């Protein structure tokens, strides 16, 4: 941090699943999706082999 | 697109 | 007759100006 | 609320100075005692051009058409196009835009579409070579009238791209206490949809009148071939006299019509130019309006410009009366202190103008 | 219709902006790095 | 007086936009609106702006058939044919 | 300050008409003279110049009569106690 | 660089790169300044986009050299100077709110 | 003689020229061509017309100033009244008509009576675009469409600003508060000053509520003036999947009708996982349900999003303070802040229950 | 519902009252620490660095 | 001392602006006495005008313009 304020590089908090849509648990976000997608891709790669 | 950001207009009462 | 007046139209110069050892 | 004018004289200058000053005006009795009374189509389309250029200005034409209410607004510019009517050429609409042109948010890039020339109006070469240098030394530096195609009357069909792109704050204060020495005299002879020999006939007539003065005469020649020629036959001639040490210029133009001899038109425009040189001092009789308009909307200082005796006329002093009627300023004509000629030096203290539309 | 018009005007705007920014970047590069290298060249003589 | 007239009208519109300020928002002035957070088919009257993925399929009108046909005519009168050539 | 004609008011009066106040009855927007020195750029002398009196509203001037200086400066040297004036 | 001095005073013409769509890009934090001594127009940086809204126009800036310690990534090499004051007030102090810029 | 003739404006202009010895027509009046031919057959009449940096700028401006003085040295009622008029240090009386009653009635000489001359710009109203900043010692953040009293030029006036951002210079879209420690843009309906003029802004100007804190709240300069601004607030349309396949899904409720989906066909949507997508066609029997295609298989626990933009308007509200027309001249009260209105009429502050953040804990992610 | 409404409204007005009665004894709007010492926008620093 | 001379001669340079204040009869410079309620001001304006004009100006009000120099006069207000 050379010219950055610590009140500027704050922590944005992430949002939860809506309580009306709560039976489908855990609204998944981009880290969860990439954990899903690269698993699918490595298993499709070994299936293709 | 011509109307979009205008604010005037001639008022032709003829 | 003035065919040279069309031969000296905006071709290059007026076209650009009329808009402003071994061995 | 409204500054009131009468009659349909100086109509473009009234609407232009109302746009500069920001003062609501009324123009009453637009030819009311007439058989077809009211505003004409070319000045109605000029009002449409004002609504294109500005933003938030409300224009309010009456039922009878004989009185107009202009409550001005911010000059914003932008890119546009204007399909002006056949009653007036593109010079009638690009002449009053040269006042409003350097004082807008976005730069003027307009292309007018219609007839190029007229007997009683400004041409492309008139606007360019005469009226652009006086703005060029009043403070703007990037202004250009381009011809993409030109159309002689009556059918026309010529487009003209007016682009000004120096948005100055205010024009500088003029100080021309001299008569500028004419260094050269050049010109342009144009012809569309006719034979290319008429241009050389015009050039030879103008230069055989001009040959006895001991300066240098140079007239450039353009015939217009193809789609760039427009929809009608026409030809014309525009001479300028060029003071090169300061940049001043004095012009005169005309156009020929059905039955006109080109040597006659060339010598007529040459003699009309020499008479403009005679009746001129540091401006022309037609460059004088926007010269003193930029002097009156300069800074809050004194700017002085030399004029001669014969440039004073009913047009010039009705201009001065309209200037004082809108924003309450006077010109002071002091005479020079040497007496081989009658030249005043008009000193105008400019109002405190800035352009407040350009974003900082 | 609005789809085609909005897409092509956005493409035109982006292609204009990239040209404008690249122009000002390498004009600041050329006609001021020439002076930087001229000052370095006449500082190496000292 | 005239200042009393102006002050009455100023405080009238002050009262108006203060209960406007403490009032609820419109549907369009919140992010995250479902179909039932807003009136029925209110987006036909509303003219929203959104980005779109690909250009639509071109409509084939008489102008584009005319342009394509005179392209074909230029090629076919200059014999600009991109055929295969027999080895 | 140096593109604006301003003025601090050291003297104030209403040159209204008291029998006009007796006619209409104290609701009258009444005329006012404001005396003082002015600073900044030259304020123009024509009537109708717009002016903000900072705290009462916007007006336009009606007539200006400039007055001789009530507290003038006189024409190494020292300042005479005769010429140490006060207004 | 400036001749015989270490700093130079200058006049802010216009914030170059004000239409750059990338925050804290070197094109964006980049100001054009007319030096008052010899009249010539140079180009100077500013510490960030956040302190870019302390200069506006004809601001009586003060500018020193830059001193790049290594070939940067998003650089534009060919801008030599950095803005170190504005209207006689250090804009690092302005950026951390220790002073207020007077006009 | 000639200037008095020009500005004596009850006589015709040709009468001015007559007793000294029309602009739609651009080219001026010339003689007949025959008269001009016999006049300019000769040529000899006009043959004599034919043939450091800082100190430099200061020298130019002092040259202009000495030109000003030596050309002012002229007629006395010309200089001292009408060609410049009342330079500085002139003691004047100045008469205003239609001054309010309350000024003369409540004139207390402690409070100064300042007057300033408005320019041609500053009598115009409209949207002023500023860039402003919460003042570093003002405690509370500022809110859009809460009034604050600006001191913009000579005028002090309470207005309703709306703070915007040009998010990487694409929009000018609408914030809901000012930032904590930097500048934002703003736009308020008020009297159009010139650009580059600075201003302060104050929440509270009275003394009954003057509290213990710092009273000046906002600082800024004016960037631009205009008659209209085009600013937007983002609205997203959220809808949920109910039938998912590979690479395509059927999306339930962001629309109420197939006409609405037809209006929005081809638009790019995305899930909250950032999976991009596009809406393709409205389904027939369930009305607002449509078919979208995505980058890959989305889940049943996702929400799709159509980021759109709704235009928002500045509120044309303007009251100048007029503190000198009061009997107290402090204690000026204008529009209240929104927290003050809620505290007055005891409405609780609006709380969306699913807008509040939580402490999300990840379960470990294992696959088959 | 109205009991919870007046409960949260009473908590708001109680907090606002106990905050707004922080007034000094006389009419003297004393300056405070952030205007007095002027330590504008510093990073978090170390107690071990304070000695 | 040449580097000192350059770095000192540099800080004479400022933005060249116009003046618009006359040199013949300039206005009285506006002096504003600004204080929180309860310190100086009145006592101070009274003391300054008593020293300047030899006149006990008890019970001030409004702007007060006095001559305090051979060419500098100035206006006191509170
Ligand atoms: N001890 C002491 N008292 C002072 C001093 N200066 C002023 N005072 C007192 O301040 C008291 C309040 O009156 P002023 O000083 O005229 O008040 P002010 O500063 O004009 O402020 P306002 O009451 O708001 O008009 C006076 O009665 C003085 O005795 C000082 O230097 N020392
Ligand atoms: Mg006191």
């Amino acid at each position: 941090a050379k010219l950055v304020h610590d009140v500027q590089k704050k922590q944005h908090r992430e949002r939860s699943q809506l309580t009306s849509r709560s039976r489908y648990g855990f609204l998944e976000k981009h880290k969860d999706y990439v954990k899903r997608a690269q698993d699918f891709h490595r298993k499709q790669s070994t299936l293709k082999v | 697109k011509m109307m979009k950001n205008k604010r005037g207009g001639v008022i032709d009462k003829r | 007759n003035g065919p040279s007046d069309v031969y000296v139209p905006p071709s290059k110069k007026t076209q650009k100006l009329l808009r402003s050892e071994n061995l | 609320k409204y500054t009131t004018f009468q009659g349909s004289q100086n109509f473009r200058l009234r609407i232009v100075l109302a746009t500069l000053s920001g003062k609501p005006i009324k123009i009453e009795k637009i030819r009311s005692g007439d058989l077809n009374p009211g505003l004409k189509d070319y000045e109605v389309s000029f009002l449409r051009l004002i609504e294109s250029v500005t933003n938030g200005s409300v224009i309010e034409i009456s039922y009878t058409g004989t009185t107009v209410i202009y409550r001005p607004g911010i000059i914003v510019g932008g890119a546009s196009t204007h399909i002006c009517p056949s009653s007036k050429p593109v010079g009638y609409f690009v002449e009053p835009m040269l006042y409003l042109a350097p004082f807008s948010k976005k730069k003027f890039s307009i292309l007018f579409k219609g007839i190029t020339a007229s007997h009683n109006d400004a041409g492309i070469e008139a606007i360019k070579w005469g009226l652009m240098p006086v703005m060029e030394k009043f403070g703007v530096r990037e202004c250009a009238l381009h011809t993409l195609k030109r159309g002689s009357p009556p059918l026309g069909g010529g487009e003209v791209h007016l682009v000004v792109d120096s948005l100055i704050a205010q024009p500088i204060t003029m100080h021309e206490i001299d008569r500028p020495i004419i260094s050269s005299i050049t010109g342009v002879a144009y012809s569309t949809r006719v034979s290319p020999s008429l241009v050389n006939r015009m050039i030879d007539g103008a230069k055989k009148v001009l040959k006895n003065l001991q300066c240098e005469v140079n007239i450039t020649a353009d015939v217009w071939r193809g789609e760039n020629s427009g929809k009608s036959p026409g030809w014309g001639i525009t001479l300028v006299a060029q003071s090169k040490q300061k940049g001043w210029s004095y012009f005169a133009e005309d156009i020929g019509d059905a039955g006109s001899i080109p040597e006659e038109l060339g010598e007529k425009v040459a003699c009309q130019l020499l008479e403009e040189i005679s009746k001129s001092a540091a401006v022309g009789r037609n460059q004088l309006p926007l010269a003193i308009v930029y002097m009156v909307i300069g800074k809050e200082d004194i700017g002085r410009l030399r004029i001669n005796k014969e440039q004073i006329d009913e047009r010039f002093i009705i201009l001065l009366r309209d200037i004082k009627k809108i924003f309450n300023t006077e010109v002071f004509l002091k005479p020079v202190d040497e007496a081989d000629n009658e030249d005043m030096i008009a000193t105008i203290k400019g109002i405190g103008f800035t352009n407040t539309s350009k974003k900082i | 219709f609005e789809a085609r018009q909005r897409i092509e005007e956005k493409n035109k705007e982006s292609s204009d902006y990239h040209a404008k920014m690249a122009h000002i970047v390498n004009t600041i590069n050329t006609e001021e790095g020439a002076e930087k290298n001229k000052y370095e060249r006449e500082r190496k003589l000292r | 007086s005239s200042f009393e007239k102006q002050q009455i009208e100023i405080r009238k519109q002050i009262e108006q936009l203060e209960n406007e300020a403490v009032a609820e928002k419109k549907w369009s002035l919140k992010g995250e609106v479902k179909a039932k957070d807003r009136p029925e088919d209110a987006l036909l009257t509303e003219e929203l702006e959104f980005d779109r993925t690909a250009k639509p399929v071109p409509v084939i009108t008489s102008e584009v058939t005319e342009s394509l046909e005179d392209m074909i005519r230029r090629r076919i009168q200059d014999s600009n044919f991109d055929d295969l050539q027999r080895r | 300050r140096n593109e604006h004609p301003y003025m601090l008011a050291d003297r104030f009066t209403d040159l209204t008409h008291p029998e006009l106040i007796e006619t209409q009855g104290l609701q009258i927007d009444r005329k006012v003279a404001i005396y003082g020195y002015l600073h900044g750029t030259p304020l123009p002398s024509a009537p109708g110049t717009r002016v903000h009196i900072a705290g009462v509203g916007d007006f336009s001037v009606a007539q200006i009569e400039k007055l001789p200086d009530p507290c003038p400066t006189p024409f190494r040297k020292r300042l005479d106690d005769k010429d140490k004036l006060i207004y | 660089p400036f001749g015989g001095s270490s700093h130079a005073k200058g006049i802010v013409l216009e914030k170059l790169g004000i239409e750059s769509k990338q925050p804290n890009s070197a094109i964006r934090k980049c100001v054009r300044v007319q030096l008052i001594k010899n009249g010539k127009k140079v180009t100077a940086f500013v510490p960030n986009d956040g302190c870019l809204n302390f200069v506006d126009e004809n601001d009586e800036v003060l500018l020193a050299g830059f001193g790049r310690k290594g070939k940067a990534k998003g650089d534009i090499p060919g801008v030599r100077f950095k803005v170190v004051k504005v209207s006689g007030v250090s804009l690092l102090a302005l950026w951390k709110e220790k002073k207020e810029k007077p006009r | 003689n000639i200037g008095k003739l020009i500005y004596m404006d009850n006589i015709s202009p040709e009468e001015c020229i007559r007793r000294w010895r029309d602009l739609e027509k651009f080219v001026p009046y010339f003689d007949t061509f025959e008269k001009l031919a016999k006049k300019w057959k000769s040529v000899d009449a006009i043959k004599e017309r034919f043939l450091t940096w800082y100190e430099l700028q200061k020298a130019k401006i002092s040259k202009q100033l000495e030109i000003n003085n030596i050309e002012y040295q002229e007629m006395t009622p010309e200089q001292r009244q009408r060609i410049e008029g009342f330079k500085a240090g002139s003691y004047v009386r100045i008469v205003f008509e239609k001054v309010p009653m309350e000024f003369v009635k409540n004139f207390n000489p402690k409070f100064p009576i300042v007057m300033g001359g408005l320019l041609p710009t500053e009598i115009k109203f409209g949207i002023v675009k500023a860039r402003l900043r919460r003042h570093r010692w003002h405690k509370k953040i500022l809110k859009t469409n809460d009034p604050l009293v600006l001191s913009l030029g000579w005028r002090r006036f309470q207005t309703l600003p709306i703070y915007t951002t040009t998010d990487s210079r694409t929009r000018t879209r609408m914030l809901k508060y000012t930032p904590e420690h930097t500048y934002c843009n703003a736009a308020f309906y008020g009297p159009l000053c010139s650009p580059n003029t600075p201003f302060c802004g104050v929440q509270i100007v009275a003394n009954s509520d003057t509290g213990n804190g710092f009273r000046i709240a906002a600082t800024g300069i004016v960037e631009e003036i205009d008659v209209n601004i085009e600013i937007v607030k983002k609205l997203k349309l959220v809808g949920f999947p109910y039938k998912i396949f590979k690479n395509t899904a059927f999306i339930k409720d962001m629309f109420s009708s197939a006409m609405e989906v037809a209006r929005f066909e081809g638009a790019q949507i995305k899930t909250v996982s950032g999976i991009r997508g596009e809406i393709k066609r409205a389904l027939s029997k369930p009305e607002g349900h449509y078919r979208a295609a995505f980058e890959d298989k989305i889940l049943m626990s996702d929400i799709v999003i159509l980021r759109s933009w709704y235009p928002v308007r500045v509120k044309k509200f303007y009251n100048p303070v007029t503190s000198l027309l009061l009997k107290e001249k402090t204690e000026w009260k204008g529009l209240r802040l929104t927290g003050q209105i809620r505290a007055a009429m005891n409405l609780e502050t609006p709380s969306n229950p699913d807008s509040a953040y939580h402490k999300i804990e990840r379960v470990e992610r294992h696959f088959n | 519902k109205e009991a919870h409404k007046n409960a949260v409204i009473a908590a708001r007005e109680g907090k606002l009252a106990e905050l707004a009665e922080n007034v000094s004894g006389d009419g003297k709007r004393a300056i405070n620490y952030q205007i007095l010492k002027n330590k504008g926008l510093t990073p978090k620093r170390n107690k071990d660095n304070r000695n | 001392t040449m580097q000192r001379s350059s770095d000192v001669n540099e800080r004479k340079l400022h933005v060249p602006m116009v003046d618009r204040t006359p040199e013949d009869d300039p206005p009285p410079f506006i002096v504003a006495v600004v204080g929180p309620p309860g310190t100086g001001k009145t006592t101070l304006i009274r003391s300054l005008v008593r020293r300047m004009t030899k006149s006990t100006l008890n019970d001030i009000q409004g702007p007060i313009t006095v001559v305090s120099g051979k060419h500098r006069r100035l206006t006191f207000l509170e």
